[PDB]
RNA sequence: CUGACUGGGGCCUGUAGAGCACUGAUAGGGCUAGGGGGCCCACCAGCCUACCAAACCCUGUCAAACUCCGAAGGGUCCCAGGUGGAGCCUGGGAGUGAGGGCGCGAGCGAUAACGUCCGCGUCCGAGCGCGGGAACAACCGAGACCGCCAGCUAAGGCCCCCAAGUCUGGGCUAAGUGGUAAAGGAUGUGGCGCCGCGAAGACAGCGGUCGAGUGGCGCCGCGCCGAAAAUGAUCGGGGCUUAAGCCCAGCGCCGAAGCUGCGGGUCUGGG
RNA sequence: CGCCUCCUAAAAGGUAACGGAGGCGCCCAAAGGUCCCCUCAGGCGGGACGGAAAUCCGCCGGAGAGCGCAAGGGUAGAAGG
RNA sequence: CGAUCAACGGAUAAAAGUUACCCCGGGGAUAACAGGCUGAUCUCCCCCGAGCGUCCACAGCGGCGGGGAGGUUUGGCACCUCGAUGUCGGCUCGUCGCAUCCUGGGGCUGAAGAAGGUCCCAAGGGUUGGGCUGUUCGCCCAUUAAAGCGGCACGCGAGCUG
RNA sequence: UCCCCCGUGCCCAUAGCGGCGUGGAACCACCCGUUCCCAUUCCGAACACGGAAGUGAAACGCGCCAGCGCCGAUGGUACUGGGCGGGCGACCGCCUGGGAGAGUAGGUCGGUGCGGGGGA
């Protein structure tokens, strides 16, 4: 519900997450934000489930950034198939996530409305998160 | 299950001698796909773009930026 | 100058080289002081080492 | 989960023991396997309570007495 | 205001000490001139939060020098989300590009609908000289309406202060809003 | 972006300079008829002739046989031997041409 | 004298990182082909769209099989140091061609396995010989020719079991935390920051009287819950609370088959 | 199950797995040697049939075309016509 | 010049099956049992609070998502055991866990009473007899305070059965 | 030695693109012709030959402008050879040596070798 609509390949490998964010550090659209406070893997149903929810913290709202996107295919054997005979199949997509990137932002909406918003979105993803304001040192970025 | 599975034998190409080797006429000094050296100065390249020494001598580098770079050999 | 360098520390489980380097000090043996002319290219050697030495400037 | 044709069946209210395997095979079937599915789905949850009613009163196997399918 | 900050030269000093001792280092520099320097972290903030990089910032420094600066780039730590370290551009004469802030003056009937007004620059770039900078340009988003949007061509303007950027650049729009009804569809 | 005559210009000048003999380069203008001798090794023109320089004559290709015979004449005398013909973006011609057999008869070898 | 290893010097290279100029991916906005829909209207075009949306632009991003860019390192050649159970050359004799753990870099797997498969490295293998780690092939210390009722160290220790400090100064912790765990939750407790409302006397109590401070946030430390498993318990044990715990900073000691002292043996080179 | 290309492969070379992706078992008497000439895709405007695209004209256009075939490397200062 | 000698360094010019009638040499270098490592799968428990519950998020519930515990399921691995670690189920005999079926004590209740619901504390004791099937399991009869779930080599064949 | 122009190289966009602006004595082009040499899958467009009315329109040479393009510090960071600590992990740190990329300041409308014709 998030994929890309093409790949130029079809599984990818894993790879590491070292290293904080390459970058998307600092806000850049909305008012607050959410940021990585640890690495993981965010599946596009999470980032789904997150977003969802606070659509409907607003009821009708302000604006919602998706600042990551699953552009990983995630794999998987089937059950109970031993090592080998290939890789398994794309089960899902994820997003990768290194720590202090901002995920979500929301604007048009009131400081005590997105301190929330961002408060239950924040529980559905599978990760440690801050909630921030716009400083000026996003703003001179 | 696997479709996959090939790959084929690794062609141990690139430079063969490097800059302020001493060579002897014949000897290969670059081994490529197509030109990613240039022959320079008494430096031949063969039916399949390798390069290699016309005399003996001592290999020099040069690069020669839009045109790219050459491999020479400098005379003794 | 001269360096005067002691092993002081074991080499086993260290890579081969810095063992090799610890040969072309001459220092076979825990404890084992060598005083060495200071060139650059025993410097080098003894900079290699250097976890495993105590140096100190000499003559 | 579960998967039933319109409505529901909701995530998780039905029993799946691993049993034995009656008959051919040796230990194996004797012992790791198991590999053998008993369920329960007891009648009166979720459910449209039209299928728990044309449900419950219909005679067939699989489907108990206070069945329970 | 005319906004003031002490500030020191440094030369030996690893920036991990610096840092370490609540001193943010920077460099300060412009045609003529490049020194390394640094504030005191905490009163630097002080400034900037209500400084950033629109308004004049003037360092005093021990030499009783004293310098009127724009603020260039500030790096962050990715990690912290935390100023590492600060580019003090020395102002002089000349004119100079610069970011001069926006008021968005005025409720669109864009909102008033349910919508949201996205500011696409709470900032402009512009060309002005020191004796020039705007405290800011104001902008009418009144007349603003849900799908409607405003283009810095048709931004006000001081004298001057001629923009730098395409005036096709887009300053200002109007979105529809987060809707729950929307859910079940998508 | 080049020009059809900027690349037969490179494109001879190229596979000439290859065989690394003397350069004998040859302008030819609307009035006159121009050449030099060349190591592009050193850099550097060594012997040089020309209509406009020899002031005369002249039928434009006629003239040429003379600014070929002059410049052999001078490069001769100047040690030259042999040397490799330049026909620059110019078809091989006369007055090009006529050049070249005046170069040959003076005594240049190619 | 060439060797590993090192110094300087030249060339080779496309990884880490980063970037978006290429290939693709890609959120939002702009601009704008083409669809879709509403309005007219069949006189054949014209308008509006909070619909779908190509190209392009701006902001913001992603990539093993993308790179405008790119290290640290690595490889090689020269000159130098390097006399080493180095090196090259010709021969004789082998054994091995089931490896294993740990580290770091990846693939596969489920960012599982005392998991598999490669790379660099190490140890075990063959150092189940010695000290530490309660015990324990590969973690820490160290390479055991022999003898000594001698000395100094290593890791680890110095309350008793058990050699050496119930050693000195500062701080925290009240859980026996230490002496096995996560999201999460909390007037546990301590240290630096930020503002508010306060004699314009809310700050709690039942715009009045009380007479002093209160109330909401930040960065950090240590603790609490969260915490259920099957013969009898337990941090190795006893036992420990301004510590025998944790953080910081010293001094002394103890501690190996390491190093020293003394004696001896054999190989080797040299007198 | 042999061969080729790319990745994995840790910036020399080499490097594994029933790891990720694709190709070959042909072809060309011109698709060969040499001498000589010439330069692409694409975009916008113009033009009988003539359209998104036949052929023609202009302007812009470093190479995104082409190079029999997979990929890669190379390449118009030609290896392309 | 004659090779899909393509199993492509190509055993012969010339070649497919079955063995529960089977045998020998070996291997725990390698499967089936059990254990071990793992915990995806499984069982339990929590986070969040959309949303049900006429009214009311939280009596009872818990969309989308998130964190864990256990080591009972099926698996993954192939580490001791192939110069033998007898395999399901019954019987007999127990013993342990607590994530409690009953009995004891409690909080909340959408608790009038009586009965229930849900959670907490608690393992002292208890936890029936039959019909069907080799069964474990399950279905059913009649009861009951209740007819608990697991561990012990899915406890127990030098104790029996078979 | 200096200015100009014509030939050739070297550097390899700081040299490009796009605006203006200048030069014809000389040189160079365009230009006049198409008999002759030589040519067009048609075309004297190009190649080519014989010229010398004209013009610097085109092209080329030399200048100015920073709109694009190109270049680009200092500082800081990332990453890291080597040496060490932390965590059950994914991963997190320290020391020493090396140290980017992007971004900022800024830079740029070329510099130069040899030879020729002219000029001072
Ligand atoms: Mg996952
Ligand atoms: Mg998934
Ligand atoms: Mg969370
Ligand atoms: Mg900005
Ligand atoms: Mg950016
Ligand atoms: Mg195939
Ligand atoms: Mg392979
Ligand atoms: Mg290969
Ligand atoms: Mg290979
Ligand atoms: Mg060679
Ligand atoms: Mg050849
Ligand atoms: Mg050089
Ligand atoms: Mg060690
Ligand atoms: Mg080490
Ligand atoms: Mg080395
Ligand atoms: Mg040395
Ligand atoms: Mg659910
Ligand atoms: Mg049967
Ligand atoms: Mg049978
Ligand atoms: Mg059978
Ligand atoms: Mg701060
Ligand atoms: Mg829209
Ligand atoms: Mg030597
Ligand atoms: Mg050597
Ligand atoms: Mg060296
Ligand atoms: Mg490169
Ligand atoms: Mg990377
Ligand atoms: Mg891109
Ligand atoms: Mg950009
Ligand atoms: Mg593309
Ligand atoms: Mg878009
Ligand atoms: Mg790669
Ligand atoms: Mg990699
Ligand atoms: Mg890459
Ligand atoms: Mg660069
Ligand atoms: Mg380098
Ligand atoms: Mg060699
Ligand atoms: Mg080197
Ligand atoms: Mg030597
Ligand atoms: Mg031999
Ligand atoms: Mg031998
Ligand atoms: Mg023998
Ligand atoms: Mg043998
Ligand atoms: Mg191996
Ligand atoms: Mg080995
Ligand atoms: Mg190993
Ligand atoms: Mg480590
Ligand atoms: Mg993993
Ligand atoms: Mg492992
Ligand atoms: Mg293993
Ligand atoms: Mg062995
Ligand atoms: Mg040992
Ligand atoms: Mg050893
Ligand atoms: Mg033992
Ligand atoms: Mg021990
Ligand atoms: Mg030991
Ligand atoms: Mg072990
Ligand atoms: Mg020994
Ligand atoms: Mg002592
Ligand atoms: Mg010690
Ligand atoms: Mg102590
Ligand atoms: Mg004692
Ligand atoms: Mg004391
Ligand atoms: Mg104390
Ligand atoms: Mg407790
Ligand atoms: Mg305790
Ligand atoms: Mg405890
Ligand atoms: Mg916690
Ligand atoms: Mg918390
Ligand atoms: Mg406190
Ligand atoms: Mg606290
Ligand atoms: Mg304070
Ligand atoms: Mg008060
Ligand atoms: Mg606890
Ligand atoms: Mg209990
Ligand atoms: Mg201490
Ligand atoms: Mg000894
Ligand atoms: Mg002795
Ligand atoms: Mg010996
Ligand atoms: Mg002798
Ligand atoms: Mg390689
Ligand atoms: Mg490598
Ligand atoms: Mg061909
Ligand atoms: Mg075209
Ligand atoms: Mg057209
Ligand atoms: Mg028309
Ligand atoms: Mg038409
Ligand atoms: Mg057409
Ligand atoms: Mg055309
Ligand atoms: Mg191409
Ligand atoms: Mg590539
Ligand atoms: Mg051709
Ligand atoms: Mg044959
Ligand atoms: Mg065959
Ligand atoms: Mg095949
Ligand atoms: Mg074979
Ligand atoms: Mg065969
Ligand atoms: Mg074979
Ligand atoms: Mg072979
Ligand atoms: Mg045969
Ligand atoms: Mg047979
Ligand atoms: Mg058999
Ligand atoms: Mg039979
Ligand atoms: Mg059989
Ligand atoms: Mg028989
Ligand atoms: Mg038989
Ligand atoms: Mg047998
Ligand atoms: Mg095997
Ligand atoms: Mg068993
Ligand atoms: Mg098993
Ligand atoms: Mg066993
Ligand atoms: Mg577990
Ligand atoms: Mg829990
Ligand atoms: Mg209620
Ligand atoms: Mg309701
Ligand atoms: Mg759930
Ligand atoms: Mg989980
Ligand atoms: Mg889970
Ligand atoms: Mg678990
Ligand atoms: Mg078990
Ligand atoms: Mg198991
Ligand atoms: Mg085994
Ligand atoms: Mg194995
Ligand atoms: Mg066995
Ligand atoms: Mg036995
Ligand atoms: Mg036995
Ligand atoms: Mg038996
Ligand atoms: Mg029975
Ligand atoms: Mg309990
Ligand atoms: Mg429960
Ligand atoms: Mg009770
Ligand atoms: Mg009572
Ligand atoms: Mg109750
Ligand atoms: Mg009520
Ligand atoms: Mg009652
Ligand atoms: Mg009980
Ligand atoms: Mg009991
Ligand atoms: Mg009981
Ligand atoms: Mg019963
Ligand atoms: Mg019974
Ligand atoms: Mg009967
Ligand atoms: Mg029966
Ligand atoms: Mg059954
Ligand atoms: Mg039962
Ligand atoms: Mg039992
Ligand atoms: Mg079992
Ligand atoms: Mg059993
Ligand atoms: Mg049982
Ligand atoms: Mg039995
Ligand atoms: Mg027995
Ligand atoms: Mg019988
Ligand atoms: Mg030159
Ligand atoms: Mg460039
Ligand atoms: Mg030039
Ligand atoms: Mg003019
Ligand atoms: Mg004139
Ligand atoms: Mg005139
Ligand atoms: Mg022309
Ligand atoms: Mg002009
Ligand atoms: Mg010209
Ligand atoms: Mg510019
Ligand atoms: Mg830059
Ligand atoms: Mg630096
Ligand atoms: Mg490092
Ligand atoms: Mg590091
Ligand atoms: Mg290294
Ligand atoms: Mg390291
Ligand atoms: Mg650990
Ligand atoms: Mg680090
Ligand atoms: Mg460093
Ligand atoms: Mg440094
Ligand atoms: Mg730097
Ligand atoms: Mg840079
Ligand atoms: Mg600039
Ligand atoms: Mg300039
Ligand atoms: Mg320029
Ligand atoms: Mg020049
Ligand atoms: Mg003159």
């Amino acid at each position: 519900m998030l994929m890309p609509r093409r790949m130029k390949y079809r599984k990818q490998q894993r790879g590491r997450l070292k290293g904080a964010t390459k970058g998307g550090d600092y806000v850049a659209f909305g008012d607050y934000g959410l940021v990585a406070l640890e690495p993981a893997w965010i599946t596009a149903q999470q980032i789904e489930a997150a977003r969802v929810a606070m659509v409907r913290h607003f009821r009708r709202g302000g604006k919602i950034f998706i600042r990551i996107f699953p552009d990983k295919p995630y794999t998987k054997k089937p059950l109970e198939v031993r090592m080998g005979k290939g890789k398994g199949n794309v089960e899902g997509y994820v997003a990768v996530v290194k720590p202090g990137r901002v995920m979500f932002e929301v604007a048009g909406v009131t400081e005590e409305q997105a301190m929330e918003a961002l408060r239950i979105a924040g529980h559905k993803l599978p990760i440690k998160t801050k909630i921030v304001r716009r400083d000026a040192y996003d703003e001179a970025q | 299950s696997t479709r996959n599975g090939r790959d084929s034998q690794a062609k141990r190409l690139g430079v063969k001698r490097y800059e302020g080797q001493v060579v002897r006429a014949g000897n290969i000094l670059v081994r490529q796909r197509g030109t990613r050296f240039k022959p320079g100065k008494n430096v031949g390249m063969g039916r399949d773009f390798t390069l290699f020494a016309l005399v003996d001598g001592v290999v020099e580098f040069q690069d020669r930026g839009r045109l790219g770079r050459y491999v020479h050999v400098r005379p003794l | 100058p001269r360096l005067k360098v002691k092993l002081v520390k074991s080499p086993i489980g260290y890579p081969k080289d810095q063992k090799a380097a610890l040969k072309a000090l001459g220092l076979r043996r825990l404890q084992q002081e060598r005083v060495l002319e200071d060139t650059p290219a025993i410097r080098g050697n003894v900079e290699k080492v250097a976890h495993l030495v105590r140096v100190e400037v000499v003559e | 989960i579960v998967i039933s044709r319109h409505v529901a069946i909701p995530d998780g209210e039905l029993e799946i023991t691993a049993i034995r395997a009656q008959g051919a095979g040796g230990q194996h079937v004797n012992k790791t396997s198991t590999a053998i599915h008993l369920r329960f789905d007891i009648r009166a949850s979720s459910l449209p309570e039209y299928y728990k009613e044309r449900l419950l009163a219909a005679s067939h196997h699989l489907i108990s007495s206070d069945g329970v399918i | 205001m005319e906004y003031r900050l002490k500030a020191y030269y440094r030369e030996g000093e690893k920036p991990s000490a610096l840092r370490r001792a609540g001193k943010l280092p920077g460099v300060m520099y412009n045609r003529h001139l490049n020194r390394k320097v640094y504030v005191d972290l905490v009163e630097f903030d002080k400034v900037f939060r209500q400084a950033s990089i629109h308004h004049v910032i003037v360092l005093e420094l021990p030499d009783g020098q004293s310098l009127p600066t724009l603020v260039r780039q500030v790096n962050l730590d990715k990690r912290r989300r935390r100023p590492e370290h600060v580019d003090f551009f020395v102002l002089s004469d000349e004119p100079v590009e610069m970011y001069v802030p926006l008021r968005f003056v005025g409720t669109p009937a864009g909102v008033r609908a349910g919508g949201v007004l996205q500011e696409i620059h709470r900032d402009i770039l512009v060309k002005v000289s020191p004796r020039n900078i705007p405290e800011f340009i104001e902008v009418d988003v009144s007349g603003l309406e849900i799908g409607d949007s405003l283009h810095a061509s048709d931004l006000k303007l001081p004298p001057g202060v001629e923009l730098a950027v395409s005036p096709e650049e887009t300053i200002a729009a109007v979105v529809p809003p987060e809707d729950v009804e929307k859910l079940a569809e998508e | 972006r080049l020009t059809a005559y900027e690349r037969r210009k490179f494109r001879v000048r190229n596979r000439i300079k290859r065989t690394g003999r003397l350069r004998l380069s040859v302008f030819r203008s609307l009035k006159h008829i121009y050449a030099q001798i060349i190591d592009d090794e050193k850099g550097v023109t060594l012997v040089s002739a020309s209509s406009l320089a020899l002031k005369l004559k002249g039928n434009k290709t006629e003239v040429a046989r003379q600014v070929g015979r002059a410049l052999a004449e001078k490069a001769l005398a100047l040690g030259i031997k042999q040397v490799a013909f330049d026909r620059g973006p110019y078809k091989y011609h006369g007055r090009v041409k006529a050049l070249a057999e005046g170069a040959r008869e003076g005594g240049l070898e190619f």
